[PDB]
């Protein structure tokens, strides 16, 4: 019947409408921040503080194979090839010794990590790889050039 | 992230497979689901949005797709419906008649709901009915959503208020189980969006 | 292309843009396509230069400029 | 080849088998340093016996997740 | 804004046009949330639209505009509109190197939702019950502002 | 191209598992068993070897060898020449804490299958994993 269909009209459900759509909406609060990656954290700590100078050099494509390969030739020179995953290396200097060093660590570089100032065997893994570019080396933790590295390394 | 939930305190009964539904044994249809209406054994199940006749093919559609797709290691399925009895003449074959709400078949194990919609969403549109595949939380939130409509319901004049009060006579227009209703179930067909 | 020539310095301010087009420049995969390419880095703005035997000779610099257009505008180059 | 468990449990019958090596006898277990014998010779590591800041406990955990999206990906 | 010239070529960024001071409601996500403007334009706004659109009338970035994706949408509808009823003769396509118009006379049109090349003729209209309707306006615009006693025919 | 086998020393011309699928790439099949052969000569013969052969397109041969399968010598070290259908829970063989660790310690010689950990956890565990996926079971002492 048309009659009974009125009252069904009649009582059709109303919506509320909001005040403020949610991405019009004013700016709300968010939630503290949670650290997940925590481990992470551990590994990279222990490896930097262990090693004052530090040699930033972008990584061309390598293999993850020459990688091991490369890490037992620095164990000639007396150094370690530890690397871990770049996007909590970003969150290292916010819970580190240090909370200055990130401009050095921008993007995917290899990172050279040697305790002692043995300036031949770092240049001589620079002369492992011509094309492969060597950012810098932070002496002591200082941020250095490339060829300010070389100057104050001699 | 997170630990990634487990299913070990699931139980696979022996028989995983779904029993075989006989060929052969008057508003049954035209009412409110009154029974399977509630999650027994399995998280999964099929939720009848409509009143329909369930001959011997579509308990063999549900039969046979559930068991050659099912895992026995993982899933069990059981019935939650009898058998055809109600007779269509030409007798050309039986049915099982089913009323708005019920649930007619329940799936449980070590398995999530996405694992099953696309079956259970496949055997729906099979079904004789409108239905829809259903699950412990799913089922929760159509409620919780059905509570969440009534309770904001801005009408001033609300369906309840005048049929109780017979305003304009509305009663004589109106059948005796419309009351029950409430508006949300029309003939054999239920209306989900009625709040 | 014969040579490929990218200047960048790190300790200084350094372009992201032109440090990513040597990464893509300084794939496995990219330099055995164009094999014929000597694949050479200075590091110490910044200026990306590349060499051809017929003479043509690309210059081009990160510092207001994309990685995508150099690799937009090198791409065509290296078809010849 | 060695035939005799007390052989075999008291020379390293396994450790060389070409013709240029030849079977050594078995130095003493204090012979050996202690790390030889302390590796781990349980079943793998799972979730409770990783300890949750450790390298593996995660490695193998990524393992997991990636068992997960194949059983989902078997389905498809 | 950057600018290239150009082989060497040389890339100059360029001051760019800035948004005027003080917004009537700062604070809003979105620049339409900023302006309180978000049911008070219409295609017939060119004003605004221009400054979203490509100089040859191509949709400008999201990312870079900032605005939320619902006035996105609305704005992207608007414009699509404006162009169809030669509203835009500034931003009109660049025809690619010596391309020239067909020369034909071109239709006045407004209230475009779909373009008129990919839509068929009705020839059957149908009866009182059964007629057939035709689409005016734009669902996306269902929220703005009306000013008459009933809400807008969008189908004629 | 790297192509991985794991055929015998003792043969040096299989046939088909060999022959035609480094053939299809395009090779010298002689020139292929001649090399093996000389790996053959050099490792005792009848031992399965893994090999990382290259097919570069430039039809040349880069013949590189490690251990013996640690496999094999499992289902050796077990007596057992073929397995049970399953032996996902099926065993023949245990094998004590000595003759495992015996064996690694040798294992830790080549610069393939990543034999330079210094920690011999890992060592044990490629094992103790291999035979899992053979049938034996390395029960700590019987
Ligand atoms: S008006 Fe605020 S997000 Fe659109």
């Amino acid at each position: 019947h048309f009659q009974r269909q009125k009252l069904m009209a009649i009582t059709e459900y109303i919506p509320p409408k909001p005040a403020i759509n949610p991405r019009c909406l004013p700016p709300p609060p968010k939630p503290p921040k949670e650290e997940s990656v925590r481990l992470l954290r551990q590994d990279i700590v222990a490896v930097f503080r262990d090693n004052r100078m530090i040699a930033v050099c972008q990584n061309v494509a390598l293999s993850a194979e020459d990688k091991l390969l490369l890490r037992h030739q620095l164990r000639k020179h007396k150094i370690f090839i530890k690397v871990f995953p770049s996007q909590v290396l970003k969150p290292f200097l916010e819970n580190s010794k240090y909370r200055n060093l990130l401009p050095l660590f921008v993007g995917h570089n290899l990172l050279l990590v040697s305790e002692e100032p043995k300036v031949k065997e770092m240049v001589r893994v620079l002369k492992s790889v011509p094309f492969l570019p060597l950012l810098g080396g932070c002496v002591d933790d200082t941020i250095l050039s490339r060829q300010g590295l070389v100057d104050y390394a001699k | 992230l997170l630990p990634v939930p487990t299913f070990e305190n699931v139980s696979i009964p022996e028989r995983s497979k779904l029993k075989f539904v006989e060929r052969v044994p008057l508003k049954d249809i035209r009412g409110p689901s009154t029974e399977a209406t509630d999650f027994t054994e399995g998280n999964f199940a099929i939720l009848a949005l409509g009143g329909g006749y369930l001959h011997w093919g579509h308990f063999e559609m549900m039969r046979l797709t559930i068991n050659r797709f099912m895992d026995p290691k993982n899933m069990f399925a059981i019935w939650r419906v009898p058998a055809p009895f109600k007779p269509i003449t030409r007798i050309d074959h039986y049915v099982t008649p089913v009323k708005t709400g019920c649930l007619v078949v329940e799936m449980g194990g070590r398995c999530e709901f996405e694992e099953v919609k696309g079956i259970l969403n496949q055997v729906a549109h099979k079904l004789p009915f409108p239905a829809k595949a259903v699950s412990r939380k799913t089922l929760e939130r159509m409620h919780q959503n059905q509570r969440e409509r009534e309770l904001n319901n801005q009408n001033p004049w609300t369906f309840e208020h005048i049929a109780t009060a017979n305003m304009f006579g509305i009663r004589k227009f109106l059948s005796p189980y419309d009351l029950t209703q409430k508006g949300r179930y029309w003939g054999k067909f239920y209306m989900p969006k009625r709040v | 292309v014969k040579l490929v020539r990218v200047q960048f310095c790190p300790f200084e301010k350094n372009v992201e843009s032109t440090r990513t087009f040597l990464q893509t420049v300084s794939s496995e995969k990219v330099r055995a396509t164009n094999l014929n390419c000597s694949v050479i880095a200075d590091v110490r703005e910044p200026c990306v230069d590349v060499l051809f035997g017929d003479g043509y000779r690309l210059i081009m610099r990160g510092a207001h400029l994309t990685t995508q257009e150099m690799l937009s505008a090198l791409a065509s180059h290296i078809r010849d | 080849v060695c035939t005799d468990p007390t052989q075999l449990t008291t020379h390293a019958m396994g450790v060389n088998i070409y013709k240029e090596g030849q079977d050594v006898a078995l130095k003493a277990d204090s012979e050996y340093p202690t790390w030889l014998f302390q590796v781990n010779l349980g079943p793998p590591k799972k979730l409770e016996e990783l300890e949750p800041e450790s390298r593996e406990y995660w490695r193998l955990l990524r393992k997991q997740n990636i068992w997960r999206h194949n059983r989902l990906s078997k389905n498809k | 804004l950057r600018e290239v010239v150009k082989t060497v070529i040389e890339g100059r960024i360029t001051e760019t046009p800035k948004a005027t001071p003080d917004p009537p409601n700062p604070s809003g996500q979105c620049p339409i949330c900023r302006w309180n403007l978000k049911h008070k334009y219409t295609y017939e706004d060119v004003l605004l639209l221009s400054q979203f659109i490509r100089p040859y009338g191509g949709m400008l970035p999201r990312r870079v505009t900032g605005l939320c994706r619902e006035e996105h949408r609305k704005i992207e509808e608007c414009v699509k509109m404006a162009h169809r009823a030669g509203l835009l003769p500034n931003h009109r396509p660049q025809l690619p190197e010596g391309c020239l118009p067909k020369d034909k006379p071109k239709l006045n049109r407004y209230l475009t939702r779909w373009a008129p090349k990919s839509v068929k003729p009705i020839y059957k209209k149908g009866h009182r019950w059964n007629k057939v309707g035709m689409a005016v306006g734009s669902p996306l615009l269902k929220d703005n502002v009306c000013y008459s006693r009933r809400p807008l025919k969008m189908m004629h | 191209g790297v192509i991985r086998s794991i055929v015998r020393a003792g043969q040096a011309i299989p046939g088909p598992p060999l022959g035609p699928i480094l053939g299809q790439r395009g090779v010298s099949i002689n020139q292929f068993c001649k090399e093996f052969n000389e790996k053959t000569k050099d490792i005792k013969e009848g031992i399965p070897l893994p090999t990382k052969i290259f097919i570069k397109p430039d039809r040349t041969f880069e013949l590189k060898i490690g251990q013996p399968t640690v496999s094999y010598f499992l289902k050796a070290a077990a007596g057992i020449e073929k397995g049970a259908r399953h032996t996902g829970k099926e065993v023949a063989g245990l094998v004590s804490l000595k003759h495992v660790y015996e064996i690694a310690c040798v294992k830790a010689k080549d610069d393939a299958f990543a034999m330079q950990d210094v920690p011999l956890s890992s060592v044990v565990r490629s094992i103790i994993g291999s035979a899992r996926s053979l049938g034996i079971r390395v029960v700590k002492d019987l």
